[PDB]
This record gives structure tokens, sequence and C-alpha cells, in this order.
């Protein structure tokens, strides 16, 4: 049940970012969004509530909200660990107006569930707020995320923020003695240089989708890193089949293959967002108007969310990758 | 058999247990 909320989660959130730029890079962290969202509704009530937790894709008849917490607290512990092959790290926080009284319930939930302190900030020194919610984040991210918040109103109550760090090896990692330059079709007829790595006679889960035009791949603890390549111009047609279904389909039909010679970009790609318009069309609205709940915080409804900005780094080179993603949700007064 | 990753393509990592998404990339310009 959690799992279809997930699935249809991330590729609802995944096409609404195409849609807004639909030729353009994208690169986001579902669980990151998610998690800060699941971590504001532990202080929502009412329709806040209620839209918060179905606008991740939960359902409320088979899963509870002490379950959906309990989810993300088992979560963020699997996305803390450290080994020869993997840095994983995944962190909460708040950033509160020094004087703002919280629940200890809130308080206790949040540091329970969540992992978050709460860090008393004066938002009205903008600049000193900023430099400390982003040092946060640079801490966290190992520098790679270092200006999630640009601008910050001075009279904010408090801030919400995730981050989540990964750094694999590649099992097999690419020589960088046959890293090439080498054509990038962005279209048919339009191309570009990039530096391709290559490697031959792999033996790695494969999957040739006919059906859909596209052949998946597993390259490389216990999380899946999938590879879907689909065939020229075929991009969005690939697009248009994602779904938990097509997703499970893949997995499936994976079946070891030795590959004669496997060509992967050498690159480094970031995007950054504002998710207000998109929270919107996935029915989280209250949270976001004067109607607001979100006295399980503070005891009044004296908050509500302005803004929700998320920033994603990839890089992915001969010995492995490294992504990270921080999301923050930014609280008013009302 | 030969895999080219030369046109734009999807990552996605994926929980094995919950199939939580961790991280989804689109690359559509590896230049960008």
């Amino acid at each position: 049940g959690l799992a279809s909320a997930n699935v249809d989660f991330a590729f609802s959130l995944y096409k609404q970012l195409v849609l807004k730029a639909p030729d353009k890079n994208v690169i986001f962290s579902p669980v990151s969004i998610s998690t800060a969202l699941a971590f504001l509704s532990l202080g929502a009530h009412n329709t806040t509530l209620t839209e918060i937790l179905k606008g991740l894709k939960f359902n409320l008849t088979e899963t509870s909200e002490a379950e959906i917490h309990q989810s993300f607290q088992h979560l963020l512990r699997t996305l803390n660990q450290s080994s020869d092959e993997l840095q994983l790290s995944m962190g909460n926080a708040m950033f509160v107006k020094e004087q703002l009284s919280l629940l200890d319930r809130f308080t206790e939930d949040a540091k329970r569930l969540y992992g978050s302190e709460a860090f008393a900030t004066d938002f009205q020194d903008s600049a000193a707020a900023k430099k400390l919610i982003n040092d946060y984040v640079k801490n966290g991210t190992r520098g790679k995320i270092t200006d999630l918040i640009k601008d910050l109103d001075s009279q904010t109550m408090m801030v919400l923020v995730n981050y989540i760090f990964f750094k694999a090896k590649f099992e097999m990692p690419f020589d960088p003695q046959d890293t090439h330059q080498s054509r990038f079709y962005l279209s048919k007829k339009k191309y570009v240089m990039v530096p391709m790595m290559s490697l031959h006679h792999l033996t790695i889960p494969y999957f040739r989708d006919e059906e859909l035009s596209c052949t998946v791949v597993q390259l490389n603890g216990n999380a899946s890193a999938l590879f879907i390549l689909p065939d020229q111009d075929k991009m969005e047609e690939v697009e248009a089949m994602l779904s938990q279904e097509t997703l499970s389909r893949f997995f499936e039909s994976l079946e070891f293959r030795e590959i004669g010679e496997l060509y992967l970009p050498k690159f480094s790609i970031s995007r950054d967002y504002n998710l207000n318009d998109i929270l919107l069309q996935l029915g989280i609205e209250e949270a976001f108007t004067s109607k607001a709940d979100l006295s399980g915080i503070t005891g009044a409804r004296n908050l509500a969310v302005s803004q929700v900005v998320h920033k994603a780094v990839l890089d992915v080179f001969e010995e492995g990758t490294e992504r990270s993603a921080a999301t923050a949700l930014e609280v008013l007064f009302q | 058999t030969i895999v080219r990753f030369n046109r734009p393509f999807l990552m996605i990592i994926v929980d094995n247990f919950t199939w939580s998404i961790f991280f989804m990339s689109k690359v559509t310009n590896p230049k960008q």
C-alpha cells in the first residue's frame, strides 16, 4: 500500500516537472519532497492534513496517520548508511523564529519520527538566516547543494528542511583511459560532443522492451539503479508509459546478459524548482491560504505555507555517482 | 550487444522493499 503511494507520487510529480519544460533535464528526489510534507503534516489538522496526505498519494483507509509517519521514520534510518561502496545521508530540521512557542507534542514527534531538531533563527536578519539554513544543507550534502534558499521573507516564522545525499561506487568502474568525446543526440538532428565513458564485456541485468521501444539495464547495496534508454525519438512515448505497472514489469523482466560494449556519458547536472503550482495541482491547497490549519505546531491556526523549493544535483563519473537534493518549506504567520 | 547512452535517457533509484523513489532523472543534454 505504501509502495503504490510512493510510485504514484514520484511519477505524478515527475510528469508535472516535465510539463513545465518538456525538453529540459529533470533531476529531483521524490522522497525528499514527500518527507518534508509528511513532517509538516505532523502539525496539521482537518482539511489541511487530509489534503497533504492525499496529495502524497496515501489512502487513509488502508494506512493510518501513525503508520505513515512510522514509514518515514524507518525510511529515514535506511537512508543513513556508510560502507566502502556507499555513503547515504538524510536529515530533517526546523528553523524557527526564536520566540515562537511550539507544542511539546510537535517537537517530541518531530525529533522521534523525523530526526529533527529545532534551531532558533532570527529571520528579520534575512542574510544571516539564509546563511544558517544554506550552511545546514551544504553540510548535509557535502557541499553539493549550497544555495537552496535564494530569497527569504524577513517575516518568515519557520522553515522545514530535508536533505538527502547519496554517493556510490560502480560495481565495475569505468577506466578513464577509455573516456572519449562522442556525439550525444539531443534529437535526431541536434547533437553535441560529450565525454563518453565506456566498458567492454560486462555482465549486467538487462531487458529489451520491444513493445515500449526501450532498453532497461541495472548498473549496481539494497537500492536498484535502473537506467532506461528509449530508442531515438521515443523518450516521450516511454514517459507516457511510466507507472507502477510498467516499473514492475521492468524489474520482473530483467535478466543477466553479457553486454559487449556499454557507453555512458560523464556529466554533472543541476535543477531547482518552486513547487507551489505543482502542490496546488496535487490538491494541497488549504495549507497555502488563510484557512490553513497547522495548529498542531503551535496550538493556534497562526501559520501557513508560503513557498516550497527543491534543488537537486547529479554527477556521473568513472568511479561511480553522486546525487544530492534538498527541500525547504517556508512558513509565514497568520 | 551494445548499450549506448548517446541520446536522452532516464535514471530511477528505487527502494527494494518500499519502492520509495529516492531519486529520478531525465538526461536530455549532459552538457546542460
